[PDB]
């Protein structure tokens, strides 16, 4: 099989078959793989591989037409995208070098806490009303018979010290699962959506610690336009912030340990 | 120390959502959906209701029949003495017809119930694929399950109708019991060379691996970026976001190339289908084709060659 | 026949599309043929003349 | 180069045990303190092994020694040298390679972590990978130790490593009855079912019927709520998954760590404790 | 669909024609094949 | 006679899918057929003439 | 598609003939191949 | 050549040019192999395979 | 594409010509073999 | 043909031959040192 | 990005003269080997 | 020497950080490789004939 | 020595912490890798001569 | 990149003296080997 040609029969034909259509379908995927995010941006480096083709061996596929739900525009892919900003400076001009988050990184909106600008229209449910809503309109809901109700739990910074508390826990009409918790901060006396995904429950002390951002950062938390519902655009917006905390909230984190 | 989406910490509930209504033909859904805090501490705690059309019943019926055969005949074995039935459970079973009636309808005894029961786990199984494509698109849904289901249902027939009946042998068709069935695969490997040498198996493996690999990655990946609605793929497929942003990027600066919250789900459905595909392949070749894959292999220059610290003799020659 | 009318095809099928897609065949089919043929008929490489240079030349 | 939107995440640092030095990229890969090392082993393996391909069984001359993946394989040392460096030619080399491969998966594994950090994401990925990593140790380390032999592990043969199982597997006759191997197998199956469902469903909602809207969970959460009656949920699938797989592995891991150093009779027998129950 | 009559009609012929070119090409083959190594 | 009627079939079949579709099926069958032909029909390549000449000349 | 009958006609022709270049090139091969060692 | 310059409008010069740069080596490396392999090896099959196996001892 | 027939032919010149630089240096290759170690 | 560097940035194909050399150098010495001759013990000294 | 004969040529000169440089290292390499131990 | 004349210009392309360490990597990988490959067949100088071939003296 | 005189400028491209601790880990193993390879056949001092 | 012509010159020198450094070191030990024990 590595030398060249030896035996000769039937079945050994077929092994060639599948193990051919594979190398075909493999490409199919390749293309289908490229839809979004393509083509690439800079020349910091070239395409690593056997045959360094212009931009990917599989010619970018064609536009795909996504017929969104009722009262919804139409999306396609590929679909040229408008270049974004880079609120950061390259630590080094060397291709592949990192970019430092100018000014306050916590909100500099970069890498550890960067994000795209998803549509500014609250994703709705099946018929019309918007999926993710606070337990306000989500009045037809009820805490899981048993699980200790989070409404009234005092959030606590990753620094430990308190940082506001909670309010409505944004449920969903699609799947009876909590996705967000209203956090009436302490200094802002405002409302900052808490991304359960980042919220660690401590049903023992009514607390809800979030090792993501210091207690103070709850003030710089992207504010919600409307409290009765959140749009995809911001759905990514609130999240991305805390995210940064993972590599910002402390000089320690970001920098290596050894 | 961040809530790693393990078990939905605090849950919540709302009335029983009997899904999107169905057109003119899809009989009424049925069931008074229930909730289970436990089951729900992992997924959608609601239970049911479930549909049941014609094939729905028609298939289910053709289902709990073979069971009521492959189940009966089995109990009979340990002379209707359950106690042992309970003991020799994992051992029991129901064997196929004897090599004589190669294809002929086996008598009510000798491997008969198995051909009977078999065909009823031949239709109901095939009928349930209908209970898919049907209830599938009648949801306005395309067909990709229905598809795969075949790929799998293909292999199942490569272990029956298509090959066992293809070699004239109401025996060459797998038994009907955990252990014995666990033996058939064993027996097979032998009767014909040694499967580790039939590419289409050593192949179908890599897949059963990949799936064991990928749906194992993307399961994590999603989770990793499940905070950023990764789990919401649906929309991410349409309107991207930081999810598919952070994700794919990972694999980008990892294994280099990468893909999309869409693409992946592709390879997924593929590796999977491209599994049972390669399964039934070898299993089809192995039998009416090559008889000893070990010989095949080496005869093609495949099978390796090691030294020899031990060798034997051959009676049939010196004696 | 109709070789005149057959030109219109380009109005339904991209040239570049069926272009490189053929340029492929030759490679995919080309190595495939030589490969399929060698074992099956006249293994021109190691089969016949000249006689092995390995054994005949050395020995 | 960078992705359409990658250009905006390549922050500075985030490294683990140091790495703020080589904290940069190359092509689409982040280096750091682990992309660096892993590489080393890679060639001092991917090629160190080449030496092996060269050498072969007897010697680089033996008609036995070939260059066909199908056959090429580096064989571990004889049980002789128990837990000791064997002569490359006789075993060590094999060990050497294996030596590397260990780190190459320990680096890339960690490197994954640094990344997981940069992209301020979750770490489910590596943690998962580790199991898979481990199952490779408890199948060429944890076992061979409780067998006093390094050469007691397995080979590195494109298909050659197949038999190695064939034997050690039959060493208990019907390996199939191994309690683990049963489950561990079952998983590597269930996984290859759910997967063949999720990855399917999705690719059946986002790209549904002709002239139809990108369906919503309000379908999915019912798709199976009809066929099978109940639906694990959407978030869930991406749980059950890792579960299955990250278990299947860890299982199989057990599966062959106990086969031998924890059980010498033919598995079929193990299944006896059952029978002998003072009841039936 | 996505067409009209004057195109369907016209194209219809163009394709059709070519289809037969094959019935011939393939026929010279099946006939020549039989001519050389007959069968049945 | 049905020939005059047959043209309208295009009115339901998209050109792209069925026009090259057949291109795909025709290509697959030739690969298959040439492949089934050897097994029982006749291994024209190495069956009769010319074959086995290489071995008689190899050494 | 995405091109008028003009450019199409233009490409069609220049190409068509060339595709004959091979039918000719490869035919000198099969032809000369039959010469050295025929088969069938 | 006279008129074949037209083709450079359907195929990118860099893509086709580099694409072929890679194609030969693969088709290249693949040749000396398929030829070297079973075919009349030249490296050490016969002579000067004299010192190869003899010189040693 | 992305250029008119002006620099499309100019490149074609360099391309085509050099393309022969191989068809020739590759023919001297095989020919050099046909003389040293022949085949068939 | 010097005007050819107009379609290729240096780095892209400059290194695409830097490694390609090494991905051949080792290969070459390895296939040669493999079957052809084993300059190591294939002639001198004689096996110990 | 971008390339112009002015800057383009400059580099070719330095590059090309480096290309033979290696080639000269390859002729001396094998040729010298042709002397120590023959091959073929 | 010969190629020395214009090799200073190469540094715009080849970044110091990008390719300075990359070499350090190959070298180290090569080092072991060479000692390794040499030891396997040629002259396993380590334990073959000198200086005192002691392992054989004690084992025996 | 030879390279010693102006080699000092390289520290503007090789941060200490990273090149220092880095070498530590790579060297340590580099040693074990040696003893290991050396101790294999050359002379397994443990069991080889005396006592 | 990440330099200009000047800095490019400055480094090309300092390092160039370092690269050979290894090299010379290489030959003395590659030689010492050849002298003490010959391979071939
Ligand atoms: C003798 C024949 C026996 C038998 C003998 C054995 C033996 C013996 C063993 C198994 C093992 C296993 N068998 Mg069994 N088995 C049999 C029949 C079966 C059947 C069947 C349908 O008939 C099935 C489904 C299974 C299933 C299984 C799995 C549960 C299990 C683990 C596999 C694994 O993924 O390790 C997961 C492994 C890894 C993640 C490590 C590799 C990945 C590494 C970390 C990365 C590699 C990187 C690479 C080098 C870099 C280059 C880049 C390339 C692109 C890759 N067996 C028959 C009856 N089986 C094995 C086991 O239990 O292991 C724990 C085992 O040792
Ligand atoms: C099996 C016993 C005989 C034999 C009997 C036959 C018979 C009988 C037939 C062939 C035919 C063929 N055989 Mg045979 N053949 C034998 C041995 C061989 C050997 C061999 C090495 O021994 C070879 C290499 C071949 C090779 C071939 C092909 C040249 C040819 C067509 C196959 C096909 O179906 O394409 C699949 C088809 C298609 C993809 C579609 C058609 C393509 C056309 C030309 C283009 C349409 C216009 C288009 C829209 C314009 C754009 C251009 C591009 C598509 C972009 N045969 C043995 C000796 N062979 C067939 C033939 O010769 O047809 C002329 C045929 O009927
Ligand atoms: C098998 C019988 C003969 C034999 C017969 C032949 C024949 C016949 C040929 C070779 C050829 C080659 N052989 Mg030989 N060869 C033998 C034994 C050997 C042995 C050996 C150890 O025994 C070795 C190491 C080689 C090695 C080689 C290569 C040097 C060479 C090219 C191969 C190739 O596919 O390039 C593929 C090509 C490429 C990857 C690159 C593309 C080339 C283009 C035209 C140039 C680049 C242009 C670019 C755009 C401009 C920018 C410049 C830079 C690229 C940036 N041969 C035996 C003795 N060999 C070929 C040759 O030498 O051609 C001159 C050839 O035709
Ligand atoms: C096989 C029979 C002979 C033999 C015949 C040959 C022949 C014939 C040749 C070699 C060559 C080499 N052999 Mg030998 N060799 C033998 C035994 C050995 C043994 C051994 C232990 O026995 C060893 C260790 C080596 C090792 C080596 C290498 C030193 C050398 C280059 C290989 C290569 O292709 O790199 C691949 C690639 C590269 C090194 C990179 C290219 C270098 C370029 C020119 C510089 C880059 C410029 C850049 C743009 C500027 C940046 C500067 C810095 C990178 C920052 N040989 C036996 C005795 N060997 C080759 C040689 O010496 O060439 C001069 C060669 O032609
Ligand atoms: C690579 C392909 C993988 C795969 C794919 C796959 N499987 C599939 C599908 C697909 C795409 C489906 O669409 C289908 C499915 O789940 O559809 C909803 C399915 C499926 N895969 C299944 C099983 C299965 N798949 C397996 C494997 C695989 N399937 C492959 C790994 C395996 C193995 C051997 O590992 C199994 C065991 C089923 C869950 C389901 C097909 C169900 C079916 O056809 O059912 C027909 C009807 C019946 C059997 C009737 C049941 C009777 C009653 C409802 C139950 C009463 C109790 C019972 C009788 C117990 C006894 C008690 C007594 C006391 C009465
Ligand atoms: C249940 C866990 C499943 C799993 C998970 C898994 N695999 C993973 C990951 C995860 C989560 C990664 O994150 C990682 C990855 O792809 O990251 C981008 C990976 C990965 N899984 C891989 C392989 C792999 N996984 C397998 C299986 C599985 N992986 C399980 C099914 C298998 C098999 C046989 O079933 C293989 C072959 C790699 C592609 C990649 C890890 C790549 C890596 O770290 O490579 C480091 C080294 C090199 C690139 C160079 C090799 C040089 C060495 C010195 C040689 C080693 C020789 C080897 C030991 C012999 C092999 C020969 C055999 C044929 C005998
Ligand atoms: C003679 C001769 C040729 C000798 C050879 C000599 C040579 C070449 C020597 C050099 C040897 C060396 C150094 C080799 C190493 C080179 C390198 C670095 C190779 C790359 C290594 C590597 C790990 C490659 C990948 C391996 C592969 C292909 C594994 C397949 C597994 C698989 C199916 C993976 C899926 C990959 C994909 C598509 C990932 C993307 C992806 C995933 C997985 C998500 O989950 C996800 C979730 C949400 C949004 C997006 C995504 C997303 O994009
Ligand atoms: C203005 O422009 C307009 C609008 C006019 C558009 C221009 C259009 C143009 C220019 C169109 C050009 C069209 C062309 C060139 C068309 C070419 C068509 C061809 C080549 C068609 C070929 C058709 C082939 C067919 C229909 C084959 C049918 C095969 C069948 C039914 C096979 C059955 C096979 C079986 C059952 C095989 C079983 C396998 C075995 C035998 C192995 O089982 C034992
Ligand atoms: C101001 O201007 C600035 C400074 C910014 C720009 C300055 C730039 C400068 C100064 C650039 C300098 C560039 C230099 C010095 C470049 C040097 C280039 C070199 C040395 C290039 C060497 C090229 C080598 C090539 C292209 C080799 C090609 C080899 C091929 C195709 C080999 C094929 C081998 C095969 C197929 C082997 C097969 C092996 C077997 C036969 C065994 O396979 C089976
Ligand atoms: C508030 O805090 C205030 C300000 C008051 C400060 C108080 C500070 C205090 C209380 C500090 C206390 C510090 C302590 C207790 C420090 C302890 C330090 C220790 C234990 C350091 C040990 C570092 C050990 C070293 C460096 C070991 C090196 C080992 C080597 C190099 C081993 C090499 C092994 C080889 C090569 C093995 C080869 C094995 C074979 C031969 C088998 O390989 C083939
Ligand atoms: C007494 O029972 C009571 C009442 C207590 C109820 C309990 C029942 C129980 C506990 C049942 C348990 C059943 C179990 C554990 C079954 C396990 C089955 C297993 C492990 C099966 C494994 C593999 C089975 C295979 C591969 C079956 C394949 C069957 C095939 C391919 C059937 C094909 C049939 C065809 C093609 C029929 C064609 C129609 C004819 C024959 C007419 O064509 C000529
Ligand atoms: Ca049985
Ligand atoms: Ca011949
Ligand atoms: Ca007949
Ligand atoms: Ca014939
Ligand atoms: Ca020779
Ligand atoms: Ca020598
Ligand atoms: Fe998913």
């Amino acid at each position: 099989s590595a030398g060249i040609t030896h035996y000769i029969d039937a079945a050994q034909i077929t092994i060639w078959a599948f193990w051919l259509f594979f190398f075909g379908l493999i490409i199919y995927l390749r293309r289908e793989d490229k839809r979004e995010g393509y083509p690439l941006d800079s020349d910091r480096t070239e395409r690593s591989g056997g045959r360094v083709k212009v931009v990917g061996f599989p010619d970018l596929p064609d536009p795909k037409t996504f017929v969104l739900p009722h009262n919804g525009g139409t999306v396609v892919a590929p679909r040229v995208e408008a270049p974004v900003a880079v609120n950061a400076t390259p630590f080094s001009p060397a291709p592949g070098s990192p970019l430092v988050p100018n000014g306050d990184p916590m909100l500099s909106g970069f890498g550890p806490a960067a994000s795209p600008d998803r549509p500014k229209h609250c994703d709705l449910t099946f018929e019309g009303l918007p999926k993710i809503v606070p337990m306000r309109v989500a009045k037809e809901f009820s805490i899981a018979e048993g699980d200790p109700d989070p409404r009234g739990m005092t959030v606590v910074g990753l620094d430990g010290e308190v940082a506001g508390t909670v309010s409505d826990v944004w449920v969903d009409r699609s799947e009876p699962q909590i996705r967000y918790l209203e956090v009436e901060v302490a200094a802002n006396k405002k409302k900052v959506l808490l991304p359960i995904g980042f919220s660690r429950f401590d049903k023992k002390a009514r607390k809800v610690k979030v090792d993501a951002i210091k207690a103070a950062h709850f003030a710089n938390v992207p504010t919600l336009s409307n409290p009765d519902q959140v749009t995809l655009y911001e759905e990514d917006k609130v999240c991305a912030y805390y995210a940064g905390g993972k590599l910002y909230a402390t000089a320690e984190r970001a920098g290596p340990l050894l | 120390p961040e809530y790693q989406n393990i078990f939905t910490a605090v849950q919540v509930r709302a009335p029983a959502y009997p899904g999107v209504p169905l057109p003119k033909g899809n009989l009424p859904r049925i069931g008074r959906p229930i909730f289970s805090y436990w089951l729900g501490k992992i997924g959608d705690a609601q239970i049911g209701p479930i549909y049941l059309g014609l094939t729905g019943t028609l298939s289910i019926f053709f289902g709990l029949v073979a069971i009521s055969i492959i189940g009966f005949n089995m109990l009979a074995s340990v002379h209707w003495d359950v106690f042992q039935f309970l003991k020799h459970f994992f051992w029991l079973g129901l064997e196929p017809p004897p090599p004589q009636y190669g294809l002929r309808i086996p008598p009510l005894s000798e491997g008969g119930w198995w051909l009977m029961a078999g065909l009823f786990l031949t239709l109901s199984i095939l009928l349930w694929w209908v209970r898919t494509y049907k209830r599938a698109e009648a949801l306005g849904m395309s067909q990709h399950l229905s598809w795969a289901f075949a790929a799998a249902i293909f292999f199942y027939l490569v272990l029956g109708f298509i090959r066992p009946v293809m070699m004239g042998s109401w025996a060459k068709a797998v038994p009907f019991g955990i252990f014995p069935h666990l033996d058939w695969t064993a027996a097979f490997s032998i009767r014909y060379g040694n499967l580790y040498y039939n590419p289409f198996h050593m192949l179908s493996i890599a897949f059963l691996y990949g799936s064991a690999l990928l749906f194992a990655m993307h399961g994590a990946t999603i989770l990793s970026v499940s905070r950023f609605g990764g789990d919401r793929e649906i929309d991410q497929i349409t309107h991207r976001g930081t999810a598919a942003e952070r994700a794919a990027l990972f694999w980008r600066w990892t294994m280099g190339f990468n893909v999309t919250m869409e693409s992946i789900h592709r390879w997924a459905w593929w590796c999977a289908v491209l599994t049972v595909i390669t399964a039934g392949i070898g299993i089809l070749l192995s039998g009416t084709v090559v008889d000893n894959w070990y010989l095949w292999a080496v005869k093609h220059g495949m099978a390796p060659a090691y030294p020899e610290v031990v060798t034997a003799v051959n009676p049939y020659e010196t004696a | 026949t109709m070789n005149a009318n057959l030109y219109k095809i380009w109005l339904i099928l991209d040239p570049r599309r069926v272009l490189v897609s053929i340029v492929a065949f030759q490679i995919v089919l080309g190595l495939l043929i030589h490969m399929i043929v060698l074992s099956t008929d006249l293994n021109w490489l190691d089969d016949n003349i000249p006689v092995s240079y390995q054994a005949l030349g050395k020995k | 180069a960078m992705l359409s939107f990658e250009k905006k995440y390549r922050v500075r640092g985030g490294t683990l045990i140091g790495g703020d030095l080589f904290d940069f990229w190359v092509g689409p890969f982040y280096v750091g303190f682990f992309g660096v090392v892993g590489f080393c082993f890679t060639l001092l393996g991917v090629l160190l092994i080449v030496w092996g391909a060269t050498i072969g069984p007897t010697g680089p001359t033996s008609d036995l020694q070939t260059y066909n993946l199908w056959r090429i394989s580096i064989a571990p040392p004889d049980l002789s040298y128990g837990l000791r460096m064997a002569p490359l030619t006789e075993g060590g080399l094999w060990q050497i390679i294996t030596i590397c491969a260990a780190g190459a998966f320990i680096s890339w594994a960690l490197r994954e972590v640094e990344i997981c950090r940069k992209l301020g994401i979750g770490f489910h990925v590596p943690f998962a990978f580790s199991f898979a990593i481990g199952a490779y140790l408890v199948l060429v380390f944890v076992r061979p130790l409780l067998m006093g032999a390094w050469g007691h592990g397995f080979p590195y043969g494109i298909l050659s490593h197949l038999d190695w199982v064939s034997n050690v597997g039959y060493q208990f006759l019907h390996f199939h009855y191994n309690p683990a191997h049963m489950l561990a197998i079952s998983f590597f199956f269930t996984n290859c079912l759910a997967l063949s469902m999720h990855g399917s469903l999705i690719l059946s909602v986002t790209n549904p019927q002709k002239g139809e809207p990108v369906k919503t969970s309000e379908h999915e959460n019912t798709f199976f709520r009809d066929i099978v009656g109940y639906s694990i949920g959407a978030l869930a699938i991406h749980r059950l998954g890792l579960f299955l797989a990250l278990s299947a592995a860890f299982w199989s891991a057990v599966c062959i760590l106990i086969s031998g150093p924890f059980w010498t009779r033919g598995w079929p027998e193990w299944w006896n404790w059952w029978l002998e129950l003072p009841l039936w | 669909t996505g067409l009209t009559d004057d195109e369907a009609k016209e194209f219809h012929a163009i394709f059709m024609q070519s289809m037969y070119a094959w019935f011939g090409l393939v026929v010279i083959a099946h006939l020549l094949a039989w001519l050389y190594r007959p069968w049945l």
